[PDB]
């Protein structure tokens, strides 16, 4: 109950500081000064077009590797096992085989933002 | 008395407004290299708590240090309008001022107050670093004469 | 009394100035704010012909440079008389948001606009501002205009797109003139 | 050693502005806290003091006067509050006051 | 009571952050051969109070082209998200004890990535755009290594706990046993809490001002103040985790001021750090995590899980 | 982020200079070129001072050419300490910028000190030099010069063997020598990329001729060789400016023809062909005989050209004004294939680019 | 004579000691560590900030400020309607409207300065014949309207009389020069 | 000079102390003179709420010890 | 110029270079403001005789 009224209570002061900086101070609203930025100029594309990322295999990448930092996080329970011996294999295969993999696309040239 | 506390609130935020300065960081010309002159560790505006910022969003004063030009105007003049509305011109250098050097071409904006309206001006070419921040301390005065709430109070 | 005082004072009683940072095509535009938009008699019997405040100021500048205009009362309205509903459909039309209206009595609507203008601020809206709102504009029978003051009336479907773009999300941002049919005139 | 010779010229700094109240006005006027040698004293008020040990630049200032022609310059301090004489000294085109 | 230990611990936070702000000022204009302000306050003290009052005293200029709805959700996130992060930090009593608060860190660390990148893509602008894509790819590459990073160091420990982290560094810190992984994650902290060198987030010479180019006053504020407390609680992340303070059961006020000195002094780094170095390119930042950091904090991994099986070093449950 | 095509539109700041200077005299015409390279007013006044030279077959006497050498190798420390600490700012790093910007307000007071202006100093004339020094600028030149390579150290230290720094410059906006010549750069991109040209060793104006320096080198083309030609071009400064303050010559101020120079004003105020010449030479100015010229001078962003074309009159005809920013940023769109926004703001960064002299 | 900036005289060969040197370089961060010390150093130094208003920069008596009409001693004005300073005036900035006076000595009615127009060059100074036309040491006289820098002959006499404590002395430090 | 930095850092430290220093007491008045008596594990937790059925006044901090067994 | 012993050595072994020798801030070794008065030299062509203009 505690951490949930600290939490509400930090909601609260956001909205409240929000609220307070959106009714304070006088308003003046048109339409040149609402238009997008656009370094002093009209934009040409409406910022919504398709943006082309360049690292898309290195982020596809991530995916698979926080799964395995998920597969890797029981690791401070798991060394309190009373066999500890098939928990050191698995453990080192594990970071092994992720490791052979960030070689392989290493080498295949997976991370290099190709153009 | 209403009026005393309207005048205390209004000189609090006077001081707010003109203790925190936050100038573009935009330029054109010669007169902007007197302005990072200005920024430089001898006239120390972000001692004075003015310091520049990317943004017009986050800006809060135009220093207009150049020349004008036709071109150039209506990057200005969005630029302005796109700042939040307690917003002040300084026009710095005869350039930005009435023209200056190039007054008679035909492709400068004679005075940057043709365009966006002009709170201080500076005059020099260059005005020296100097002379730039006693127009921005003679802006911070000027935002201290202001009285808007009392005004709103009598209104 | 300013008759009185000064007798040859030329006098200009436009209609409803519409135009931006105005209080008639913002304000309507602003009924977007609320759930829906409380017209009395679903804005029906009431008719309005607003002018632009172009066309006023010219008229205005020829009225303080006219050789005649020494005594004389102008009318300036715009060239197209719209009821209210008709006008309010247009508004949210260019606006592109919605349109609900609703039936408030003018009793209960001057209480609410009295409510609105209990205020220390400017106010939203008043009694006075809703039943200006209310009261049907007059027919412009015999007196001058911006016509014979050399000033043509724009239109409100030319003029009004610089007013009301303010207002559309981004989804209608960039929408033209003939995306929205214009409100049907009435003559009375 | 070198601390307490520190210390020393800081208490000195501090009680050498008149008083606790000649401290805060030197302070939150001209926002620094210095003993120099008094030449000044022009007929409006302002002060002009100068040290020739700080480098070139800070070897000269003026405190303003809390009153000219009128106008309460407690904190609107201004640049032109200087008279032509005492501005050629204190922006150093010579060397004597 | 426990309102006003929330008071206790919130307001001097948000003290701490905007106070801050003055040190950040001040220490680059030293090290940048001037003054920081020195006229606002007696000696500058008023300034960070000048510049919130000045922020929250303009109009936040809602745009025509941006998403409303997250346009506003995102500042008042980030904010809440700063706040929740400080919540579980043992000094040597946290106000809330969780028994896996460093995965509360972590996700409440992702949660203001996501903060940022909404308020990127709702402020509906090409250099806004920017900002967002360049926060994707910098969190992608600080999250694998500070995952693997936290992961070593508390296998080294025993639970996910800090009160545990504590009791471990009682006798010697952490720092000594695995600084490789200190010097790693003092880097990945500043990734996550987007600073110099590689900032790129609000890079204000590759871009305007990145996801904040259309944040007017008020928001922006909430913006920064987010970022802020965010550097102060890395620091004091790491102060705790690695620079143990000395711990002693009968008084812990000597425990809270080694923190506040150790935390100074990697707050001072961190301006430090924005003064001394360039900024990287994002791509770069992305190969220097992933070709230098990665390969050797996944053998460091995997000699952290061999160090208490070899030595019989086993961390306890509890 | 990756960029595909840079196309660079100017002339927001183009202010129709050659126009007005064909509208007004060659005297009145002298302080626009300190605002067409603000950043090297002196060495445009120079360019401008040795094309006037050239049309009227008059030369500065050799004090006059002693102080435009060591006035211009200031120029060439201020112009390239701004391009270095800008470039440095674009790239992220502001301390150097505040360093070399405070000894860039001292050479400020110096040039305030020779003339009225700080920056606009409207000093070098076709008629050598306005006005002699004053009598303590030598020795307080020769005490900023004998403490300006630690500045340039630090900056070197800060900057020069950071891995950041180097990952950031290395290999960005290579160029080849032979589309440096073909795209007609002529500045400081010939010698990063190898080419050994310096109009000041090739083509010596003044008394470059008989001072010493060297010129620094490139071999790779890229932003890393270019900022460190720039610094030791900053250290050659400082070497030529030690040699000016050593072999100053005792001679008058300007070149003694009262019918392009004014007179003193002593003279001016006691004698009457002084009094005569000078009404002249400020109302009407000195005829320059009809011809044209193109002078080309070793400006610190690159070759700084002026063609002159006089009719005859006190007036020129046409002043066409060639910058070598507006090659540069020419050939800005080649130098910005296959790389970002990040290393395109690098490539900016590493021309010198004012645009002033661009637009005019 | 030229040098090379950034090519290598042959080569250091490959050793263990100097390969163990460049793997503790960019491993520990030696030169990342060494720009740290550098701006701690900064730091520790003093800083060039004056206290602006207390404190103002140095100049030299060439220095050109706000323009000024001078006098003789005896009161009489220096200015004799020559115009040879708008004519040399390369902004345009001076009209200089004339015509006999009174007593009839040449003098001016008109002598209008556009500040906003002038190049601040000294021009002016250094053309006129009898030091009439100076620009005195004044920089600090920023205006909040466009019109109140459009000086008259009232306003060019008016800063002449304020300046002329500073402007003479000036002057009689700098005119062995000129 | 450099020391000129010393009243934001001063501030900076006392606002970094507060917090933890305020929590520990907060803690002890709140428990009673000893500590928050943290439950990891349902055994804590379970001698906490056997501690607060002991005690009688429905507080697990209120310790009982010898007195109540004759 | 005015820094403890203390200071000059941190700031001197920082720095890794002597910063006491060469710091940038200026204090008594540049000229006095106030300078004697000059005498600046004549040219040629001053000679009062064998100087007509169309030989020069
Ligand atoms: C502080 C601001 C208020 C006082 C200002 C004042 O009166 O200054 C006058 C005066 C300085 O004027 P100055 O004569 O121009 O400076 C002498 C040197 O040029 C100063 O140059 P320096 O850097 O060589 O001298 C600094 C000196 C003294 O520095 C200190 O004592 C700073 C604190 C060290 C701990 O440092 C040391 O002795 C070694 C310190 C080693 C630390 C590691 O004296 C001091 O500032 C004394 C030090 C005061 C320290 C106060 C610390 C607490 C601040 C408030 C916390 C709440
Ligand atoms: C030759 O060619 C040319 C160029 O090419 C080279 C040009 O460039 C060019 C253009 C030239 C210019 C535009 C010149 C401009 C100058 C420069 C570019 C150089 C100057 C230097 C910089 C821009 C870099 C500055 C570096 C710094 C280190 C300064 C630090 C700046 C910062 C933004 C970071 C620090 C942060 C701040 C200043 C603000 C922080 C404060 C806040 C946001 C406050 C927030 C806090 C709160 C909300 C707290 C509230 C909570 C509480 C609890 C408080 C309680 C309150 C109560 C009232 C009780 C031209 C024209 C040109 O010709
Ligand atoms: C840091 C944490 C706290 C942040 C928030 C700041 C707290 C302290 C605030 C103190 C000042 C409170 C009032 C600020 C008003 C700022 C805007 C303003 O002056 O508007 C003028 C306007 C004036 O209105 P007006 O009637 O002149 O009309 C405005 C339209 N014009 C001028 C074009 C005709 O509004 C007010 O005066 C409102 C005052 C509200 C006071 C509330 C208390
Ligand atoms: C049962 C109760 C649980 C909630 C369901 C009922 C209420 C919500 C219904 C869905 C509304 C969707 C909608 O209107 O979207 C439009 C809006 C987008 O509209 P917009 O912002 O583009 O346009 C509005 C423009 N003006 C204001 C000018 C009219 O989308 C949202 O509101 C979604 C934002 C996230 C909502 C949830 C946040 C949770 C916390 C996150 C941290
Ligand atoms: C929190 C505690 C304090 C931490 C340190 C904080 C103070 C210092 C801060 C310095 C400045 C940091 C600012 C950001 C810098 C960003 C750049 C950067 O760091 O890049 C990383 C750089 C990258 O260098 P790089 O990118 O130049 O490398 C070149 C690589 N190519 C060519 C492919 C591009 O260094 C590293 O990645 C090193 C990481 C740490 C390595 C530690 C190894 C320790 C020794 C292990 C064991 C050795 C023995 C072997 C077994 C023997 C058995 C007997
Ligand atoms: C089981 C295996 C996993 C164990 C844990 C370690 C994880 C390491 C993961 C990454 C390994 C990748 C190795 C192959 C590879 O991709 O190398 C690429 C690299 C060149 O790529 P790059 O540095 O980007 O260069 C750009 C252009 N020069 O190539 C090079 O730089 C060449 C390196 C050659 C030497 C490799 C190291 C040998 C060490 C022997 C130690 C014996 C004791
Ligand atoms: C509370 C209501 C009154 C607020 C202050 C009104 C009076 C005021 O502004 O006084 C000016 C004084 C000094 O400020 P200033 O005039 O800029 O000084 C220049 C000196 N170089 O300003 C000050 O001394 C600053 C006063 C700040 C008051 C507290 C603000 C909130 C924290
Ligand atoms: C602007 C909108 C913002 C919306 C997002 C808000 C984000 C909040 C901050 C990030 C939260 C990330 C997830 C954290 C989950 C809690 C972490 C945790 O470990 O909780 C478990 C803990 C007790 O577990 P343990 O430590 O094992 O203790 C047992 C013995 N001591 O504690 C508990 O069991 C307590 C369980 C509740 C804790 C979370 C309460 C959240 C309340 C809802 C917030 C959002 C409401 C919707 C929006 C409102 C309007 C804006
Ligand atoms: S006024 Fe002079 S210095 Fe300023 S921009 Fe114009 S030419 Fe440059
Ligand atoms: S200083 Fe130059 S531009 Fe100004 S009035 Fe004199 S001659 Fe004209
Ligand atoms: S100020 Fe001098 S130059 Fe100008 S008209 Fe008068 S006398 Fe002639």
């Amino acid at each position: 109950m505690n951490l949930y009224t600290v939490i509400f209570i930090n909601i609260l002061l956001s909205l409240t500081l929000i609220l307070v900086a959106f009714w304070l101070p006088q308003m003046n609203l048109y339409s040149e000064k609402a238009n997008p930025y656009e370094c002093g100029f009209d934009p040409t594309s409406s910022a919504r077009l398709p943006f082309s990322m360049k690292f898309f295999l290195v982020a596809i990448t991530f995916l698979l590797f926080d799964l395995e930092i998920a597969l890797l996080l029981p690791l401070p329970w798991a060394i309190q096992t009373i066999k500890t011996s098939t928990m050191m294999i698995m453990a080192f295969i594990l970071v092994t085989i992720l490791s052979l993999g960030l070689a392989y696309e290493w080498t295949q040239k997976g991370l290099e933002w190709t153009e | 008395r209403a009026e005393y506390v309207v005048t205390k609130l209004d000189d609090l935020i006077n001081w707010a407004r003109r203790s925190s300065l936050w100038p573009m960081t935009f330029g054109l010309a010669c007169c902007a290299v007197e302005m990072m002159h200005m920024a430089a560790p001898r006239y120390d505006m972000d001692r004075f708590g003015v310091v520049f910022r990317a943004s017009p969003r986050q800006a809060d004063v135009m220093i207009v240090a150049g020349t004008l030009t036709n071109k150039m105007a209506p990057a200005l003049r969005k630029v302005y309008d796109q700042m939040p509305e307690p917003r002040y011109v300084v026009s710095m250098g005869s350039c930005a001022n009435g023209g200056g050097y190039y007054h008679y071409s035909y492709s400068v904006v004679r005075g940057c107050d043709r365009i966006v309206p002009v709170d201080i001006y500076v005059p020099g070419c260059p005005p020296t670093a100097e002379a730039l921040l006693y127009g921005i301390l003679q802006l911070q005065r000027k935002i201290k004469r202001e009285q808007k709430l009392k005004i709103w109070y009598r209104r | 009394e300013v008759r009185s005082v000064f007798p040859e004072a030329i006098i200009i009683r436009p209609s409803d100035i519409f135009g931006r940072e105005d209080r008639f095509l913002n304000h309507f535009a602003n009924y977007r704010w609320f759930l829906a938009v409380p017209l009395v008699s679903l804005g029906f019997k009431t008719v309005k012909q607003p002018v632009y405040v172009a066309d006023v100021s010219k008229g205005i500048v020829n009225a303080t440079k006219d050789p005649d205009a020494v005594g004389k009362t102008f009318a300036f309205t715009g060239p197209n008389r719209y009821l209210l509903f008709h006008l309010v459909k247009y508004i949210f039309g260019m606006t592109h948001r919605t349109f609900i209206p609703y039936p408030l009595p003018l009793f209960v609507y001057s209480w609410i606009g009295k409510l609105f203008g209990l205020s220390p601020f400017e106010p939203w809206t008043t009694k006075d501002k809703v039943e200006r709102i209310h009261i049907s504009d007059v027919m412009p029978t015999d007196l001058p205009g911006l016509e014979d003051l050399g000033v043509q009336p724009t239109p409100l479907e030319l003029k009004s797109i610089e007013v009301l773009r303010r207002h559309r999300t981004y989804r209608w941002l960039s929408s033209e003139i003939e995306e929205t049919k214009p409100a049907k005139t009435v003559n009375y | 050693m070198e601390l307490v010779e520190v210390l020393k010229r800081g208490v000195q700094q501090v009680t050498g502005h008149g008083g606790l109240r000649g401290l805060l006005r030197v302070f939150f006027r001209a926002n620094d806290i210095r003993i120099g040698t008094l030449v000044g004293e022009d007929k409006y008020g302002n002060k002009y003091y100068e040290d020739n040990k700080q480098f070139f630049g800070r070897h000269r200032w003026v405190i303003y006067t809390t009153e000219m022609n009128g106008k309460n310059t407690f904190w609107d301090v201004d640049g032109s509050m200087v008279p032509p004489e005492w501005h050629r000294w204190l922006h150093c085109m010579t060397d004597d006051p | 009571m426990f309102f006003i230990n929330i008071l206790t611990l919130l307001v001097p936070i948000l003290i701490a952050m905007a106070f801050l702000t003055l040190v950040e000022r001040k220490i680059l204009g030293y090290m940048q051969l001037r003054k920081g302000p020195n006229i606002v306050g007696p000696y500058g003290i008023l300034q960070p109070f000048a510049d919130a009052m000045k922020l929250f005293m303009k109009e936040p200029m809602r745009p025509l082209t941006t998403s409303m709805s997250l346009f506003i959700i995102a500042p008042t996130l980030s904010l809440t998200l700063a706040l929740s992060l400080w919540v579980p930090l043992p000094m040597p009593h946290p106000l809330i004890n969780l028994n896996l608060g460093i995965l509360f860190i972590l996700a409440t660390s992702s949660l203001s990535v996501y903060s940022i990148l909404w308020s990127g893509w709702a402020s509906n602008s090409k250099y806004s755009l920017f900002g967002a894509l360049r926060a994707v790819a910098q969190t992608i590459s600080y999250e694998v290594t500070m995952a693997i990073i936290l992961l070593s160091v508390l296998l080294m420990n025993g639970s996910y706990s800090l009160q545990t982290l504590i009791t471990t560094q009682e006798h010697m810190w952490l720092l000594l046993p695995a600084w490789p992984m200190a010097m790693m994650w003092f880097i990945s902290t500043l990734a996550e809490t987007n600073r110099a060198p590689f900032d790129l987030t609000e890079g204000e010479s590759e871009l305007v001002s990145g996801f904040n180019v259309e944040y007017a006053a008020g928001p922006f504020a909430l913006f920064f103040m987010a970022e802020y407390t965010n550097i102060i609680l890395m620091n004091a992340l790491t102060t705790i985790i690695f620079l143990g303070p000395l711990y002693y059961i009968n008084l812990p006020e000597l425990y809270s001021t080694n923190f506040m000195m150790e935390a100074l002094l990697l707050s001072s780094t961190f301006l430090w750090i924005r003064a001394s170095y360039p900024r990287f390119r994002y791509d770069q930042l992305m190969h220097l995590l992933w070709k230098n950091f990665l390969p050797l904090t996944l053998a460091l991994c995997m000699w952290h899980i061999s160090l208490p099986i070899f030595t019989a070093g086993v961390p306890p449950y509890m | 982020e990756m960029v595909r095509k840079c196309d660079p539109h100017i002339g927001l700041l183009h202010r129709g200079t050659e126009k007005l200077i064909e509208y007004k005299t060659y005297l009145q015409a002298l302080p626009y070129f300190d605002r067409l390279d603000y950043v090297s007013m002196m060495c445009n006044e120079q360019a401008y001072s040795i094309a006037v030279e050239k049309l009227l077959n008059i030369q500065p006497p050799p004090r006059a050419q002693w102080i435009r050498v060591l006035f211009g190798e200031i120029t060439r420390i201020l112009n390239h300490i701004m391009a270095v600490t800008t470039h440095a700012l674009d790239i992220g790093a502001m301390t150097p910028f505040f360093w070399m910007f405070e000894e860039r307000e001292k050479m400020f007071e110096f040039y305030e000190r020779v003339s009225g202006a700080r920056m606009h100093a409207a000093y070098i004339r076709p008629g050598g030099v306005h006005q002699d020094l004053p009598l303590g600028l030598l020795d307080d030149i020769y005490e900023f010069s004998k403490n300006f390579s630690l500045r340039i150290d630090e900056v070197e230290e800060m900057l020069t063997n950071n891995r950041i720094w180097r990952n950031r410059t290395v290999d960005i906006g290579v160029v080849t020598a032979e589309d440096a010549l073909n795209y007609g750069f002529s500045g400081v991109m010939l010698r990063g990329s190898g080419i050994q040209w310096d109009l000041r060793k090739t083509q010596p104006y003044d008394v470059y001729d008989q001072v010493e320096f060297d010129v620094p080198i490139g071999s790779r083309g890229d932003c890393y060789d270019r900022y460190l030609c720039r610094v030791e071009e900053m250290r050659q400064s400082l070497r030529i400016i030690e040699q000016c303050l050593n072999k100053m010559p005792p001679g008058e101020i300007k070149v003694d023809d009262a019918k392009v120079s004014p007179p003193k004003r002593a003279e001016m105020k006691t004698s009457m062909e002084s009094l005569i010449h000078h009404f002249k030479l400020y109302t009407e100015g000195y005829q320059v005989p009809p011809g044209a010229t193109y002078t080309a001078i070793e400006a610190p962003k690159g070759e700084f050209g002026v063609y002159l074309v006089s009719d005859g009159s006190s007036r020129p005809y046409r002043c066409k004004i060639k910058a070598p920013g507006f090659a540069h940023l020419a050939g800005l769109d080649k130098m910005s294939k296959g790389h970002m926004l990040a290393d395109v703001v690098a490539i900016i960064g590493t021309q010198d680019i004012v645009f002033g002299e661009i637009d005019r | 004579t030229y040098k090379y900036v950034n090519k290598k005289e042959q080569e250091s060969e490959v050793d263990m000691k100097s390969a163990t040197d460049n793997a503790a370089r960019i491993l520990m961060w030696t030169e990342l560590i060494r720009g740290l010390g550098m701006t701690l150093s900064y730091l520790f130094r003093e800083p060039a900030t004056i206290n602006y208003p207390f404190e103002k920069g140095p100049l030299s008596p060439r220095f050109r400020g706000e323009h000024a009409l001078r006098r003789y001693p005896s009161g009489e004005e220096r200015c004799i309607a020559c115009k040879l300073c708008e004519a040399i005036c390369p902004a345009q900035a001076i009209t200089i409207e004339a015509e006999p006076r009174a007593d009839g000595s040449r003098r001016t009615t008109r002598y209008d300065i556009d500040m906003t127009k002038c190049i601040y060059c000294g021009f002016c100074q250094e053309a006129c014949p009898v030091d009439a036309i100076v620009e005195g040491p004044n920089f600090e006289f920023s205006t909040e309207t466009h019109e109140e820098l459009l000086y008259n002959k009232e306003k060019l006499l008016n800063n002449g009389d304020k300046w002329e404590a500073e402007i003479a002395a000036n002057i009689q430090a700098d005119y062995l020069y000129r | 000079m450099w020391f000129e930095i010393l009243p934001g850092l001063a501030i900076m430290g006392v606002c970094l102390v507060i917090p933890g220093v305020s929590t520990a007491y907060i803690h002890k008045f709140t428990n009673g003179g000893k500590e928050k008596r943290v439950a990891r594990v349902q055994y804590q937790w379970y001698l906490m709420e056997r501690d607060r059925r002991i005690s009688g006044v429905n507080r697990y901090y209120v310790s009982k010890g010898l007195e109540n067994i004759d | 110029a005015s820094a403890t012993r203390v200071i000059q050595k941190l700031r001197n072994w920082a720095s890794g270079q002597d910063l006491q020798a060469k710091l940038q801030l200026r204090y008594q070794e540049i000229a006095k403001r106030t300078q004697p008065p000059p005498k600046l030299p004549v040219g040629p062509s001053h000679k009062l005789s064998n100087n007509y203009y169309c030989t020069r």
